[PDB]
């Protein structure tokens, strides 16, 4: 029986019942598809807070990363799922985690214009000045985008 | 070194992400999640000029994106991807081309037509039909397989060549 697939699907679809049940029958919270997405990645990416919590409380790896190096935190930042970003941190997510390009969650949020998430990442010890492997930082991204509100946050 | 902002557009499931990952990582993905919209980068050598590719792989077009719209305004080349086994994706090219023309405010934007999944035995979308559409748009048409890597570099290379022109 392959309850790993049945759990991933349930995590993506926001079916908190199916998730509870599936784990009760020993489905592995660190299942992963052929590209390294855990149920936590999917729940985070799709905005499913109750599921993100129940996965973490059941020992899901919070700093798992897909085959391009992205943590669940990266993905939560990508989408602008603020309350999720916070609980990922509260349970030990690495703020300065870097994907295969060297991007941290700060880069990704900055790049999408998710300013509330930028503010919160910084407050949990994000490194304003970290460079990705091409040299770029949050401030490069603000100027590259003409984003005035972001460049402001990154000083005063 | 020159940076090219490439936009990958087309209907859900045509293989846009599978093309982006085959180009940058040299690996095929079956199952890549259909709503992750990220911009991957890749240093390459095209015609003796080291240059940097900054590729947006559009997903989740159902919902609104601040960064997707910004890529569209600013983007320099477009890959218009369809699957050779999906007649709806071919029809959707019309809407993508017209949308690019309106956001860019220009009849002439660097574009390449890509007919992906050509590794597949059954084909609903004819080579002539696709060649006629590209010929009517005045843009290149390239057949690709994100699975075998066939035409993948060629599609991204030709687009960079179209921006130089
Ligand atoms: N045989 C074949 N399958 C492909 C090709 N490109 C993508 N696929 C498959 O079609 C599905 C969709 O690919 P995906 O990259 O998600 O397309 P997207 O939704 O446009 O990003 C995946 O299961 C891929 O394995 C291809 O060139 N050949
Ligand atoms: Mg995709």
């Amino acid at each position: 029986m392959d309850l790993g697939k049945k759990l991933l699907e349930a995590a993506r679809a926001g079916q908190d019942d199916e998730v509870r049940i599936l784990m009760a029958n020993g489905a592995d919270v660190n299942a992963h598809d052929t590209f390294g997405f855990t149920p936590l990645h999917l729940a985070a990416l799709y905005g499913h807070l109750e599921i993100v919590e129940v996965l973490l409380k059941n020992g899901a790896d919070v700093n798992a990363d897909d085959s391009y190096g992205r943590t669940p935190l990266h993905l939560a930042a990508m989408r602008g799922h603020l309350e999720i970003v916070e609980v990922l941190l509260k349970y030990g997510a690495d703020v300065n985690a870097a994907d295969e390009e060297g991007r941290t969650p700060l880069h990704l949020a900055a790049k999408r214009g998710h300013l509330e998430i930028v503010e919160v990442l910084l407050k949990n010890g994000a490194d304003v000045n970290a460079q990705d492997k091409f040299g770029k930082t949050a401030f490069d991204i603000s100027i590259d985008n003409g984003n005035e509100d972001l460049a402001e946050i990154l000083q005063k | 070194m020159t940076e090219y902002k490439l936009v990958v557009v087309g209907a859900v499931g045509v293989g846009k992400s599978a093309l982006t990952i085959q180009l940058i990582q040299n690996h095929f993905v079956d199952e890549y999640d259909p709503t992750i919209e990220d911009s991957y980068r890749k240093q390459v050598v095209i015609d003796g000029e080291t240059c940097l590719l900054d590729i947006l792989d559009t997903a989740g077009q159902e919902e609104y994106s601040a960064m997707r719209d910004q890529y569209m305004r600013t983007g320099e080349g477009f890959l218009c991807v369809f699957a050779i086994n999906n007649t709806k994706s071919f029809e959707d090219i019309h809407h993508y081309r017209e949308q690019i023309k309106r956001v860019k405010d220009s009849e002439d934007v660097p574009m390449v037509l890509v007919g992906n999944k050509c590794d597949l035995p059954s084909r609903t979308v004819d080579t002539k039909q696709a060649q006629d559409l590209a010929r009517s748009y005045g843009i290149p048409f390239i057949e690709t397989s994100a699975k075998t890597r066939q035409g993948v570099d060629d599609a991204f290379y030709t687009l960079v060549r179209e921006i130089r022109k």
